Formats: structure tokens, sequence, C-alpha cells
């Protein structure tokens, strides 16, 4: 069937892992769990098309940058995702996004927001902010929570209707 | 179906979120159930078969 090229993105511990074992295993990493890298398939129904989801989720800190490269080459979509109580790891969003953008040398590059932890009391990332830079990239907002599993399946799905949409 | 373990006690297989083998026993941790996450260990010889299927290669 159709397979879509997933790739989970973004700074050390904003949830890459988290949000990832969640939507395919139903577990929540916790500090002590594993976050290593890795790929996991899962098959699933968005808007009546059965279709493959083919994830990867990345290292927050990549050991070879040609390797990260050629991942984000291959790669059909991202998942960019920031701590909504983390304003560095929200800070380095346009970074990840500038680097997709360069490698894979186009305009319209399938893309979501994701705003994880939005569990957590402490907020220093607000809505509008992640909402505005998401406008200007064109692309949506999600804000989840791997922990009470709060918009997971939104934002994957969410980012497989965007690669429908070229 | 469910694993038995230590103060009986049954968590189901979709829970379990890590697991390996060894020195005879067989080693997990699991979710949340009846409220609270947490670890268990069976001996290699009692270990349902979908449990041992979890384990790593080969
Ligand atoms: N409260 C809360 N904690 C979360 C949430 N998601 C992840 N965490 C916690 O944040 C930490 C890092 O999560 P992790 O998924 O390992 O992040 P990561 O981006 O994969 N890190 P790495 O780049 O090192 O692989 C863990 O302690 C995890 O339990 C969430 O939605 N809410
Ligand atoms: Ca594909
Ligand atoms: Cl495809
Ligand atoms: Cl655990
Ligand atoms: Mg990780």
């Amino acid at each position: 069937m159709t397979e879509y090229k997933l790739v989970v993105v973004g700074a050390d511990g904003v949830g890459k892992s988290a949000l990832t074992i969640q939507l395919i295993q139903n577990h929540f990493v916790d500090e002590y769990d594993p976050t290593i890298e890795d790929s996991y398939r899962k098959q699933v129904v968005i808007d009546g098309e059965t279709c493959l989801l083919d994830i990867l989720d990345t290292a927050g800190q990549e050991e070879y940058s040609a390797m990260r490269d050629q991942y984000m080459r291959t790669g059909e979509g991202f998942l960019c995702v920031f701590a909504i109580n983390n304003t560095k790891s929200f800070e380095d969003i346009h970074h990840y996004r500038e680097q997709i953008k360069r490698v894979k040398d186009s305009e319209d590059v399938p893309m979501v927001l994701v705003g994880n932890k939005c569990d957590l009391p402490s907020r220093t990332v607000d809505t509008k902010q992640a909402q505005d830079l998401a406008r200007s990239y064109g692309i949506p907002f999600i804000e989840t929570s791997a922990k009470t599993r709060q918009g997971v399946d939104d934002a994957f799905y969410t980012l497989v209707r965007e690669i429908r949409k070229h | 179906a469910t694993v038995k373990f230590t103060e009986e006690k049954q968590v189901d297989i979709s829970k379990i979120k890590w697991v390996i083998r060894w020195g005879q026993y067989i080693w997990f941790k699991y979710d949340e159930d009846g409220g609270a996450k947490g670890w268990g260990y069976v001996s290699e010889k009692d270990a349902p078969k979908e449990l041992l299927q979890m384990l790593k290669k080969r």
C-alpha cells in the first residue's frame, strides 16, 4: 500500500521517543526508558484510506551530520517537535526547518509543528507564538502530551494529511 | 493474554514495555495498571510464549 516516510525531529528531551512510542505501542517513555534512535512501522486508517507509517525517531544529537541530511532527503514529511516548557527547543525549531528545506531543495515540504508536554503546568511557549511561527511556515500546529496521549494520533495523522496535499 | 508473577500478580501482555532474558529468568517492566507502573520477573520455565516472543534475536 501507500507508505509514508515520517521523520520525528527536535531538540534533546522534547519527547520525540515518547510521542513515537505512544503512537506505536501505547506506552509512556519516562526518564529511565529507552529513547535511543530507531524506526517503527504502523498500519493505520486515515480518512478512510489504509496506509503504512514508517517512522524514524531521530536522535536529538545526531552523530553524523551527513547521515542526518540523508535521513531528511529520504523523508517525505517531518514532525518538528519542541517542548512547551523549553524555549531553546522552540528557538531550535527554525534550525531544523531550514536544514530540511536546504537538504530537500524544495519549498513545499510537508511539516507539522508539535508543541509537546502540554500536560505540564509551567508553560513558557504559549499557543500564540507557535501558531504564529506555524503560520509563517504555512504548516499546521498541534499540541501534544505523550504522557496523557493527548494529540498523539492527531500529530502524526495531520502530518500524513499534509503529504496528501503535496 | 496475561503474565503471572510474584503475592501473585497479573499484567496483560500489551502492558509490557521492556523485557530481557538473563540468568534463567525473564525480566520486564510494564505500564500503568491499577494506576501504577512497575516491574516483575518470571523464571524462564514458567514464561508465557507471547512474553518470550518479545525478546531480542535469537
Ligand atoms: N510531562 C511530560 N513529560 C514528557 C512528555 N513527553 C516526554 N516527557 C519526558 O521528557 C523526557 C524526554 O523524553 P524523550 O521522549 O526521551 O525525548 P527525546 O526527544 O526522544 N530525547 P532524545 O533526543 O535524547 O532521544 C522524559 O523524561 C519523558 O518522560 C510529555 O508529554 N509530558
Ligand atoms: Ca512512501
Ligand atoms: Cl508515498
Ligand atoms: Cl516502567
Ligand atoms: Mg529519544
